[PDB]
């Protein structure tokens, strides 16, 4: 369960404004597919079908903000899922060497809108690491997926 | 006055010579002997009020 | 307890100036609200701002001008109970949202509190609230706690409230423990004050939450002060003017150190009551001489006040300068200097063992709010 | 095209995954330290904890010592005396009596069920911890007892 703070809720409010100046306003479900296909899932007809019907809270079909905003918290606290999780973790490395250092860690926390500090990212290296190289390679990487996505 | 004074050494010595636990057959052994602490008349005049 | 195989406790940091309630297990407080109680200034003024019985919290500073922010907690001492019961209720209903039988409740106190202090909330907390169990912890215990401590003295200082408390063995020494109403309070109000020394305007509300987190980023303590004259007098390097947003370019020369020096030179506020460092040593040689061995070598520092840069290695020196040499002085200012209280609460919380020290809804029906004596350490 | 570079759908899995990662290293930072904690507190240990509130419950006994006749009656020297001093002794040595044997009784309790344990001899290491700071237990105890005596004093 993935709660919005203000600048995901601004983000996102953005992002469903982004399809209808024309004044409909009642997003769609291709503009949804859309919306995972900028975040790099794996869109198919079942999963856009599927969602909306059961976000849709009396069937309408084109979505409005509400709904719509519903359904993707419902989405983001739901599981994760394998291929998105790699090409991610591309997004992840910088030089997409498949390896995360302390300062890597560092700027990937500042993408989310988090500043952080060293300590944390010498504490993730120590658990996660299997050699402390500050170079969290693939099979690191997927062994602290698997502990995580164990929640 | 005097009476008063016999009246609080009364009261400072009966809470002074109960028979304490670091005194006991059964307690002082699993220290060194006496151990290092607080003695109720020490804190009891050691508090100014 | 932290699960809900027993449901887990309700942990609520009484702060000074910061109240940080939660539950066990967590790290970070739920409910981060500041220690003020607001109350509706008048009734036919603000029509339509929400009349309520008090706002609480970050609530409390919602009308932060124009409400009539009643202090229940001042310097560690709650002054009214009315105050807690209407925190309370903004508590499990407004910032913890769950109802108070749902979970017993922790709630941190300032050592060197009267008895009928605890025995109104026991009084107040079951016949409002009804909670069919909980637990009031100390402040500082909780703050050794968090810092992984169960022997040895801490220094929590919240707002206003500032106790060393010995510890020997899980013991606080109330004989011992000193009470200091020296905070960061006091310094904000004289940065507060010092800052009209410069020609900057400083006199409301808005401006006492601005001086108050430059206070806690930029305000380091001076470790010998009085270099920090030389060089502040000798150089502009100390005289620093900082930068803010609202348009007002603040300057602060030897300001900066002035403001949280006064926890070990308090003379210069006219405060005279002996400093942190004074009040340690002194607080902690009213113990067995020694136990005093790790006391001094255990000194952890906790509470919002804490939140000052530079400020152990003064601590060490000034203890050291006061506590005997041979004897070893362990400062200790880990980042949890802050929630040090709520996370080693939540820390107690969660023990598992931990899941009969509650007092029954029964036992306060029958022997009162002296029941926490019973179940008191 | 629009919503190829907004921040948080380029972040979407990154900030999840990588939180995920950062909320696991967090609470397994508190698991340690409440464990490195738990292993340094009397509530912890099964053979203390009970006992001790019981030991919380008994103390009560104190308060109630009036070592004196607290009260402006009209009394003589000697008047005042007689009374003060059966007020100081004939109700209070009881008391300390009392308390002194309940105390020792107890922790006598806990001695022998530790060391008859250690007869008898994972939880090994816990019975030789609680036999080892008996003492310390002890002189806890008895230096709460001190300071409550001193209160009432």
């Amino acid at each position: 369960r993935v709660g919005l703070t203000e600048e995901q809720k601004q983000e996102i409010r953005e992002a469903f404004d982004l399809f209808d100046t024309d004044g409909s306003g009642t997003i769609d479900a291709k503009e949804l597919k859309v919306a995972m296909r900028a975040l790099g899932f794996e869109p198919k007809k079942e999963e856009i079908k599927k969602m909306i019907s059961e976000i849709d809270k009396d069937g309408s079909g084109t979505i409005d903000f509400e709904e719509f905003l519903t359904m993707m918290t419902a989405k983001m606290g739901e599981r994760d899922s394998r291929e998105e999780i790699l090409k991610a973790f591309r997004l992840f490395d910088d030089d997409n060497s498949g390896t995360i250092t302390i300062k890597d860690l560092r700027r990937v926390a500042k993408e989310l809108g988090e500043n952080l500090t060293e300590e944390e990212l010498q504490e993730m290296i120590a658990e996660a690491d299997r050699n402390d190289d500050n170079e969290i390679d693939e099979d690191e990487f997927i062994r602290i997926m698997k502990k995580t996505s164990l929640f | 006055l005097d009476e008063l004074n016999n009246m609080m050494e009364g009261i400072i010595a009966l809470a002074q010579q109960a028979p304490r636990l670091i005194f006991m057959r059964a307690f002082t052994q699993y220290f060194e002997g006496k151990p290092s602490g607080l003695n109720p008349a020490s804190v009891i005049r050691a508090s100014p009020y | 307890m932290a699960d809900e195989g027993e449901v887990s406790a309700l942990v609520c940091d009484n702060g000074s100036g910061m109240v940080k309630a939660g539950f066990a297990g967590d790290d970070a407080p739920r409910a981060v609200f500041p220690s003020i109680v607001g109350r509706p200034r008048h009734t036919g003024v603000m029509v339509g701002m929400g009349q309520k019985d008090s706002y609480v919290g970050d609530e409390a500073q919602s009308k932060r001008g124009i409400l009539t922010l009643r202090y229940p907690i001042e310097h560690g001492i709650v002054t009214n109970w009315d105050d807690m019961e209407k925190i309370w209720h903004h508590t499990f209903f407004n910032e913890l949202r769950v109802a108070p039988e749902e979970h017993p409740v922790l709630l941190t106190e300032a050592p060197l509190n009267p008895k009928a202090n605890r025995e109104k909330m026991t009084q107040i907390m079951f016949e409002t609230f009804n909670v069919p169990a909980m637990y009031v912890a100390i402040q500082a215990v909780l703050s050794l706690y968090a810092s992984g401590r169960t022997t040895g003295i801490v220094l929590d200082s919240g707002d206003g409230v500032t106790h060393t408390v010995p510890i020997y063995e899980g013991y606080a020494l109330p004989h011992a423990i000193l009470r200091l109403d020296l905070a960061g309070r006091d310094l904000t109000d004289y940065l507060m004050k010092i800052l009209m020394e410069r020609g900057y305007s400083f006199t409301t509300t808005a401006e006492r939450e601005i001086v108050r987190d430059i206070k806690e980023k930029l305000c380091y303590v001076a470790l010998d002060f009085e270099q920090e004259m030389a060089t502040a007098l000798s150089s502009s390097a100390l005289e620093k003017t900082y930068e803010l947003p609202d348009g007002q370019m603040i300057t602060i020369g030897n300001e900066r150190f002035r403001c949280p020096e006064v926890l070990f030179n308090p003379n210069m506020i006219g405060m005279e009551a002996v400093g942190i460092h004074d009040t340690t040593f002194n607080s902690i040689m009213k113990c067995d001489v020694d136990i005093r061995k790790d006391l001094y070598n255990n000194i952890v520092l906790s509470g919002g006040t804490t939140m000052f840069p530079g400020i152990a290695d003064r601590m060490s020196k000034e203890i050291t300068a006061l506590a005997p040499s041979a004897m070893k002085i362990k400062v200790v200012a880990p980042p949890e200097r802050k929630y040090s209280v709520w996370i080693g609460g939540s820390i107690l919380a969660s023990l598992s063992t931990f899941q009969q020290m509650w007092i029954a809804k029964s036992e306060y029906d029958e022997s009162g709010p002296s029941i926490v004596h019973r179940k008191c350490f | 095209d629009l919503i190829s570079a907004i921040g948080f759908f380029r972040n979407y899995l990154t900030g999840r995954c990588f939180r995920r990662w950062l909320k696991a290293v967090r609470q397994k930072n508190f698991n340690k330290v409440r464990s490195k904690i738990q292993d340094s507190l009397f509530l912890a240990k099964p053979t203390f904890c009970p006992h001790l509130v019981e030991i919380f419950a008994a103390v009560d006994e104190i308060r109630n010592t009036p070592f004196a006749s607290n009260n402006q009656q009209l009394y003589l020297l000697q008047d005042y005396a007689e009374l003060q001093v059966s007020t100081r002794e004939h109700k209070a040595k009881p008391a300390l009596e009392a308390i002194v044997e309940k105390v020792q009784k107890v922790l006598e309790r806990v001695c022998r069920e530790v060391q008859k344990q250690a007869r008898l001899y994972q939880n090994f290491a816990r019975v030789m911890r609680e036999v080892t700071m008996l003492g310390a237990f002890i002189r806890l105890a008895d230096y709460l007892f001190v300071e409550g005596v001193i209160s009432r004093a």
